[PDB]
RNA sequence: CCAUCUAUAAUUUUGAAUAAAAAUUUUGCCGUUGCUAUGGC
């Protein structure tokens, strides 16, 4: 999960890099396959 | 003065874990100034990686003695229940394949001891003719 | 008279539990039954209760106990303790701290059952989440008592500290649930094992502890303030340390998080007289490697103007010292430039704090020469463009 | 003799815890 | 190295006093023998 909770963006944004970086890979094989 | 020393314990193998190198718990402002100055630049220097080396050494010798403290203890207790089962006939399939592969493992063994077959083919015709001899008994 | 039977008397429990053959020895007897599968399980549980009594027996004469019998007690607990796997011990253990009902009975278990873990491996994984569970499951019952309370903390954070990753996740988020409650606790014994706990918690989880940041950084910060104000308890330099060591530990598993923070952790760092100034030299070590160079020096100068300058401290003016020259250093040609202005603000701040220094004159000139050679530095690794509008 | 004799002249820690408690 | 600046030490003010504070300026080891001197390795 994505804490927002007593929370700065700084330390919000970064959760979202790690969780986004991460899909990242798997989004774009994904996307090849479906092509 | 037990929470003194639990206190400090705590404290103490903490550091140990993050700081290895730092020292444990147990005139001129110039001067003051300088020497932290001069402190910043030694322990930049200090070779910390060997420290954990260390201590991460002296510690898997010691768990690695008693692993094999472990292994060699069982191994004996493993032992008397084969031999309290076999003298009650308590066998399980486990205990009489290991056995029998004492069987094997002692029997190969004297099979060095015996001897090839084809020099025992030479070596029997060498001891009959010995034998017919000095027995003689034609007679 | 009765005492010289009694020193004779455990010299026998020494005699015979001394291991000294298959047979002869107490604790072989013992894992053959556990080894041998037709052995009845009702015998095997026979084995632990007789055992759990056995143990509570030598301890409490221990506890109850005369220098000379004291120490062959512990021939005889140690004998005892060797007698059954660390399998069967935790079992047959566990549920005897519940039913024991003194304080110094419990207190004693709770010691020997870390030291069954000290030399184990891999293999107790299974056994320690149980004891996990119940050792959190004690936690509200014992709160009264602080000794207790304080070694089972320290239990955790041994065994959270010992393979703690491998241990299932919901005791590692429960745990630091609980050491972050503890934190408030009025007890200073209680504080530092609480952060201690969290440590290795925040240690093993990293990011994933990220939901108990505001339980941990805005309370530690404030109880730094409070361990200034009072300075008459004992255990101040180890409460300070702990606050320090808990930003250090988390200073390498959550930097950027913690970078919005970062100034409280320098004041941390700086106003810690207690604490020793290696110690606190080498937290600064840790921020520069993990921690992005720029934002530390924008905090730097916020901070020496705010504090340090009127600090008059020599120890955190050093140390301040230490760090600024420190990032210059290892600061990239890039970031320089970028952060030029702030520095040269900075720099004419430290140029200025001749006119308000209380020091004498060596040191400020001193200080003035440390701020010469990191002003070479920095002007150098920039090119002309940026430095001409600001020379 | 005796100048022989010169020269053959010349040439547990919850057990602490245990009774760390018991003094207090 | 010299000078300068600090440090250490000494006289002085408030001060029962602590305290601050201006101010100024015989052995490596082991004994014996006094309150200083010499025996052994």
């Amino acid at each position: 999960e994505i804490t927002v909770d007593g929370l700065d963006a700084n330390q919000v944004w970064w959760q979202v890099k790690l969780v986004l970086d991460s899909i990242d890979g798997d989004l774009i094989q994904g996307i090849q396959e479906l092509k | 003065q037990t929470s003194k020393y639990q206190a400090t314990s705590v404290v103490n193998g903490l550091l140990s874990n993050l700081l290895p190198g730092v020292p444990k718990i147990r005139g001129s402002k110039a001067q003051l100034i300088d020497r932290n100055l001069k402190k910043r630049v030694q322990l930049q220097n200090r070779d910390v990686h060997k420290i954990k080396k260390k201590c991460k050494l002296v510690k898997k010798k010691k768990v690695k003695k008693h692993k094999l403290d472990k292994e060699q203890l069982e191994q004996l207790a493993k032992h008397q229940v084969l031999k309290k089962h076999q003298h009650e006939g308590t066998l399980t399939d486990h205990e009489r394949k290991y056995l029998n592969k004492l069987i094997k493992r002692n029997s190969q063994n004297l099979r060095s001891w015996d001897l090839e077959e084809e020099v025992r083919d030479e070596l029997e015709d060498i001891q009959q003719s010995i034998l017919k001899d000095t027995v003689s008994t034609a007679n | 008279e009765f005492l010289t039977f009694m020193n004779n008397t455990f010299e026998f429990i020494n005699k015979i539990t001394e291991e000294t053959d298959v047979r002869r020895n107490l604790r072989l007897k013992v894992y053959s039954v556990l080894l041998d599968e037709t052995s009845d399980k009702k015998l095997i549980r026979n084995i632990r209760e007789e055992f759990g009594t056995l143990l509570e027996g030598v301890l409490f004469f221990i506890n109850s106990v005369t220098t000379e019998i004291k120490e062959i007690l512990f021939k005889v607990l140690g004998n005892v303790l060797q007698i059954l796997p660390v399998d069967e011990f935790v079992n047959a253990v566990l549920p005897l701290l519940s039913t024991s009902t003194n304080e110094d009975i419990r207190y004693h278990l709770t010691l020997v059952i870390g030291s069954k873990f000290e030399l184990e491996g891999s293999e107790a994984i299974p056994i320690v989440n149980n004891v996990m569970k119940v050792l959190l499951d004690r936690m509200p019952l014992e709160s009264k008592s602080v000794v207790i309370s304080q070694v089972i903390l320290n239990t955790m954070t041994a065994l959270v500290s010992k393979y703690g990753k491998k241990l299932e996740g919901s005791i590692l988020t429960q745990a630091l649930t609980l050491a972050t409650e503890k934190v408030s606790s009025d007890m200073t014994e209680v504080k530092i094992s609480s952060l201690a706990l969290i440590t290795n918690c925040v240690q093993v989880l990293g990011v994933k502890s990220i939901a108990f940041y505001p339980k941990i950084v805005p309370p530690s910060i404030k109880l730094f303030d409070a361990s200034l104000a009072d300075s008459s308890n004992p255990l101040k330099e180890q409460l300070q340390v702990a606050i320090l060591l808990l930003f250090a530990g988390l200073i390498k598993r959550i930097p950027s998080f913690l970078m919005s923070n970062i100034l409280d952790v320098l004041h941390v760092i700086y106003f810690s007289r207690e604490v020793d100034s290696s110690i606190r030299l080498s937290v600064i070590s840790l921020i520069i490697e993990n921690i992005d160079l720029k934002e530390v020096l924008k905090v730097l100068f916020r901070i020496w103007s705010t504090e340090i300058a009127t600090s008059n401290d020599t120890v955190a003016v050093s140390l301040f010292l230490s760090t600024l020259e420190s990032t210059v250093e290892n600061i990239d040609k890039k970031s320089a430039t970028s952060q030029s202005p702030i520095f040269f603000k900075l720099l004419l701040s430290l140029f200025e704090f001749r006119s308000i220094s209380s020091f004498d004159n060596n040191t400020i000139s001193r200080i003035e020469a440390s701020v010469h050679e990191i002003s070479n530095s920095y002007v150098l690794k920039m090119n002309d463009k940026v430095f001409r509008p600001l020379f | 003799k005796k100048q022989v004799e010169q020269r053959l002249e010349f040439y547990l820690a919850i057990q602490e815890a245990m009774e760390l408690y018991n003094k207090d």
